RNA sequence: UACCUGGUUGAUCCUGCCAGUAGUCAUAUGCUUGUCUCAAAGAUUAAGCCAUGCAUGUGCAAGUAUGAACCAAUUUGAACUGUGAAACUGCGAAUGGCUCAUUAAAUCAGUUAUAGUUUGUUUGAUGGUACGUGCUACUCGGAUAACCGUAGUAAUUCUAGAGCUAAUACGUGCAACAAACCCCGACUUCUGGGAGGGGCGCAUUUAUUAGAUAAAUCCGAUGAUUCAUGAUAACUCGACGGAUCGCACGGCCUUCGUGCCGGCGACGCAUCAUUCAAAUUUCUGCCCUAUCAACUUUCGAUGGUAGGAUAGGGGCCUACCAUGGUGGUGACGGGUGACGGAGAAUUAGGGUUCGAUUCCGGAGAGGGAGCCUGAGAAACGGCUAC
RNA sequence: CCGGCAUCGCGCUCCUAGCCCGGCAUCGUUACUUUGAAGAAAUUAGAGUGCUCAAAGCAAGCCAUCGCUCUGGAUACAUUAGCAUGGGAUAACAUCAUAGGA
RNA sequence: CCCGUCGCUCCUACCGAUUGAAUGGUCCGGUGAAGUGUUCGGAUCGCGGCGACGGACGUCGCG
RNA sequence: GGUGAACAGCCUCUGGCCAAUGGAACAAUGUAGGCAAGGGAAGUCGGCAAAACGGAUCCGUAACUUCGGGAAAAGGAUUGGCUCUGAGGACUGACAGUCGACUC
């Protein structure tokens, strides 16, 4: 039409928001922000629909305008903020930290972390290039721009950032054999170790990953995300250690949980 | 207004295209500038998409011309338009337009060329053993005004910038000027 | 000289001919040497596009067009225009009601550089570029006769 | 539930249709109707016409207050203290919503591309020189609404004039080095220089140059670039480089002087990236019609070159040149009681028919056409004309 | 159902490259076929769930049903066009006889 | 059993002089509102330079 | 000779003429030529007479047809002056020199 669309209808909402169908006509319409806004969750979905600390739009407004809800080292009072992958959401009054990760079935969990693994975050880089006066800088998929990059940190790689020094402390070089976890598509959620990476001139680079227990799959580059060097992750995985389990297997889990009680 | 739409054209097969929209702004045009060469220098603001500004140069006399073979770029004053690769009428009515051929003062270039105690003549003798200075441009200095190719977009940026002719381009335009 | 044939002097942008300090081996496109660009994708820049005198701003190798998008193969259907051909993309179509194939086709205008030399009905490989004209969105990258 | 039944005959076996049979998230209507849950409803005809009323306005501690009010009420110094209605300023009104008229490779779907572009905002990073002969900043303008007052008009958020008073409205204008380097350049000693002093932010445009190899001291990206970016010479009557607003006070005297000072924010300028997007754009795909076989092209048709315009590619337009483009694989033309799609009904399978409609995309606001503001409109709950 | 082998396997220098050595680049196209990715939800199929059933909905269930636990909110389909991997049976195109061959 | 002409009633379509008629479109040409851009234009309105002149005047500064 | 498509009309050169009985006046009716407001064939047997159209370039051109035409159908646009630009040639030694009356 004749400008930006400022309403979002619940059915048009991303499928991983889980939100119901007769709940209304409209959805939170996540504001423009630092993350892709189709791969994100508004802090209203973080508060009302997952943690249930409120029960209405206006009560979530009270939550956020109290200045309690602090994201990534700094309080964000916007109620449609596109919080997404490894954004850390802290609450001083509850002294309670959360970190937003994919779970194996393609959705977002809020995994609790203690303070030491909440002092910092971890994100991949979009691309590193020069700027004014020849000073190099790199761009992350969180949008952050970092100047004077370590001369070895390259594109597609991963970098840890503290919230006080607010710069790089270490980086994982995206390469063969380091644990990744896909962040988009049908394979999203599953962690695994890269086992192969083939490139075709002029198209998306394909990443073949193997899970911790035998299964193998493939993914496009924009979706994969190294976590740690080697098999060991540098982040606390959720209750499913990044293994997507077949529906038969997950039926057996619930059957066994039934027959164990 | 003036429109850049592909709607009013035919199709590639040659059939008419029934209209389905009313004209949109983001397919507009604006009427050309026909930048004259005149003393009463006049460049007017136009406010375009994105809110930024373009400089419609209605008429200029003073331009900015480079000399690549010696890498010196001097302000100068335009003399006249003498050749224009699309239309003779544009030469006739003296419109400043990209890839046109104007004539320039040679005053900044002469006074530069005289440039380039013992510290001075030592540097002059270090140079001036490499002067080549083709006769085709030297005779043009002796005539007192140089051919130059305007390379800016005066209706787009509001300037008459350009470069002095040398070499095959000089000699080809020359061989058309007689 | 032959290639300068129009009412303007044809010349390659940002390439400066009559320079003082010139040398035959610095990099092409610099110090008076003709510009060319390896379009890539395994396509090899032709020898006469290297040592060619023609000046052509729509050539993939020597011009200002970048080959990006999708790549097609077709056949030269006619070479009756200036620096352009129409490639016919024969293929087959699936009629789902009938489980059979009907052959459809499409004529595609494609810009050739003067480096290439096409006769009617020559296998060609073309790649997508910026819109050069009303109908031309492709440049010829390979010609197999 | 992958189905048949009555009718040509004196009777028979057929081809064959007629009629029966069942559904419709498919409408109308007729008869009838006690309870619960659910919930389409001026689309088809008239994208015909509209009385009335509403549907888009906005206020924080943080742009502007003794102009007139309310609450505090004064040791009668200063506040306008605190609540602020009106108004200026800023922002939104380009979303929502309604409809399907026009439109049949067009919109639209899947899939690309932008290295061919603009993008208020978000988020993150970022920013010297304003003149002083680059030897540390150099000065503070009235008028304007609301108010008061005098009025025309029959008249409308019609309208002239006087008196007042602000700015984050408007308009000026202080500038943080070594200048790193770049070009001139007195004389010295001869210079390969010392050089004494004279010219140089960031954006805009133009131009030069660099942006590095291969087996017997080279350093970013791409699948692909003269890319990212640097240096240079300039260039602009330069948009810009903060005359803004909040609280909480609180270490310590240099002249003990609200004194040396100092943090946390709000707003705002510009650049890059991100995001919200847009706009173009590649391939393939759409119903019936040959009683629609040639259509396009002087006046843009297809292409080339140069330019103009656009935010940008492009015959989008101009000048010149070439003689091309589509078609029996159905162009062009005509019909459509035709917006496209996700999908709906029916279904053994395959299909047949439908899809105005609440989700996505497009298009319109009586019919056309043209523009202001703005980041965003060819807006119609904006204007101009017929 | 298949890995790898050898037989009368044109070579590979380079990443994947053995405890001299498997499984390495470029130097005919397609279709077909397998697998993979990306694939908007709503609709449909289909898993769980005693809205009392049911159409539905996406909830909700168990603690001593005392200051909280366990949560789910699956999965499929998506023909045609495009991208990518394995095969070469079947089927078209082009074509070693001038050798301008290796 | 049955074919056709003729006579009559009714329905439907056809040809048909009438430069037939109406509605709606499309093209060429004529006229052309209006807006946008442009040239001149200059109603008034801003340091109100200077005459060192008595709130005034002309030279007025350019915008 | 000029214009012009032109042995059209109009004007001039060589050659030839001012020969047609003259003076005054400008009344009616005439013969020949024009022009008229508004209307536009009502006039009259009848558009008789007059007016209108008229060259050229570009576009467009119906019914009917013996397929040759109708056709210069009908219906439109342009045309001056002056200053330019472009294209079309000849002779001589893909270029150079010399010349060139015209047409678009
Ligand atoms: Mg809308
Ligand atoms: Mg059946
Ligand atoms: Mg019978
Ligand atoms: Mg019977
Ligand atoms: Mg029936
Ligand atoms: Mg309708
Ligand atoms: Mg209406
Ligand atoms: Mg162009
Ligand atoms: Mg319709
Ligand atoms: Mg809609
Ligand atoms: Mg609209
Ligand atoms: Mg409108
Ligand atoms: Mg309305
Ligand atoms: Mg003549
Ligand atoms: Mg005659
Ligand atoms: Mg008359
Ligand atoms: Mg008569
Ligand atoms: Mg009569
Ligand atoms: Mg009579
Ligand atoms: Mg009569
Ligand atoms: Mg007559
Ligand atoms: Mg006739």
């Amino acid at each position: 039409a004749r400008g930006l669309k400022k309403h979002l209808k619940r059915l048009n909402a991303p499928s991983h928001w889980m939100l119901d169908k007769l709940g209304g006509a409209f959805a939170p319409k996540p504001s423009s922000g630092p993350h892709k806004a189709r791969e994100c969750l508004p802090l209203i979905l973080i508060l009302r629909n997952r943690l249930k600390y409120a029960l209405t739009y206006r009560e979530v407004q009270s939550i956020l305008m109290q200045r309690h809800i602090m994201v990534d080292g700094k309080v964000r009072t916007d109620k449609t903020y596109p919080a997404g992958f490894m954004d850390i959401i802290s609450i001083p009054k509850t002294g309670e930290n959360y970190r937003l990760l994919y779970d194996t079935k393609g959705r977002f969990r809020l995994h609790s972390v203690r303070d030491e693994d909440a002092k910092f975050k971890l994100c991949k880089v979009r691309s590193v290039q020069f700027g004014q006066k020849g000073i190099p800088y790199l761009n992350t998929y969180d949008g952050r721009t970092i100047r004077y990059p370590d001369p070895l940190i390259k594109a597609n790689d991963t970098i840890k950032l503290d919230l006080e020094t607010n710069k790089i402390v270490d980086f994982i070089k995206f390469d063969v054999g380091n644990v990744v976890m896909v962040t988009g598509g049908r394979n999203t959620g599953r962690v695994g170790v890269i086992k192969n990476r083939e490139k075709h001139k002029g198209t998306f680079e394909t990443i073949h990953v193997e899970d911790a227990q035998g299964h193998q799959f493939a993914t496009r580059l924009g979706n994969v995300f190294t976590i740690g060097k080697g098999t060991k992750p540098w982040v606390s995985l959720p209750k499913g250690k990044g293994i997507k389990l077949t529906i038969i297997e997950e039926q057996r889990k619930r059957d066994a949980a039934a027959q164990a009680a | 207004g003036i429109s850049r739409d592909s709607m009013h054209k035919r199709r590639a097969t040659g059939g008419k295209q029934k209209a389905w929209r009313k004209k949109r702004k983001y397919e507009l045009g604006r009427q050309p500038a026909n930048t004259k060469l005149s003393s009463n220098k006049t460049v007017r603001r136009v406010r375009v998409r994105g809110g930024n500004v373009k400089w419609r140069a209605l008429r200029l006399d003073t331009g900015n011309f480079s000399w690549g073979s010696e890498a010196v770029t001097r302000k100068t004053r335009l003399l006249d338009v003498v050749y224009n690769s699309s239309n003779n009428e544009l030469v006739r009515t003296q419109t400043l337009v990209k890839n046109a051929i104007v004539q320039v003062d040679a005053a900044p270039f002469k006074q530069w060329y005289l440039t380039h105690s013992n510290n001075v003549q030592r540097k002059l003798e270090k140079r001036q053993q490499g002067r080549t200075l083709d006769s085709h441009i030297e005779e043009q200095f002796s005539g007192g005004r140089l051919l130059a190719c305007i390379s800016s977009r005066p209706g787009q940026c509001g300037r008459a910038d350009g470069y002095i002719l040398e070499g095959k381009e000089l000699e080809f335009y020359m061989r058309k000027l007689q | 000289m032959a290639e300068q044939t129009e009412k303007s002097f044809l010349k390659q942008p940002k390439v400066f001919l009559s320079t003082k300090k010139a040398d035959k081996a610095k990099r092409p496109g610099k110090a008076g040497n003709r510009f060319w660009k390896s379009v890539g994708l395994g396509f090899k820049t032709p020898r006469e596009a290297i040592d060619g005198t023609y000046i052509d701003k729509k050539c993939p190798f020597t011009g200002t067009v970048a080959i990006r998008g999708r790549i097609i193969a077709g056949t030269c259907h006619s070479a009756k225009m200036n620096r352009t051909i129409i490639v016919r993309r024969n293929y087959l179509h699936f009629v789902k009601k009938y489980q059979r194939y009907e052959k459809r086709h499409s004529n595609i205008p494609a810009h050739i550089s003067p480096c290439f030399r096409v006769k009617e009905g020559d296998h060609v490989i073309i790649g997508q570029c910026r819109p050069l004209s009303k109908t031309v969105r492709f440049n010829v990258l390979k010609v197999v006769p």
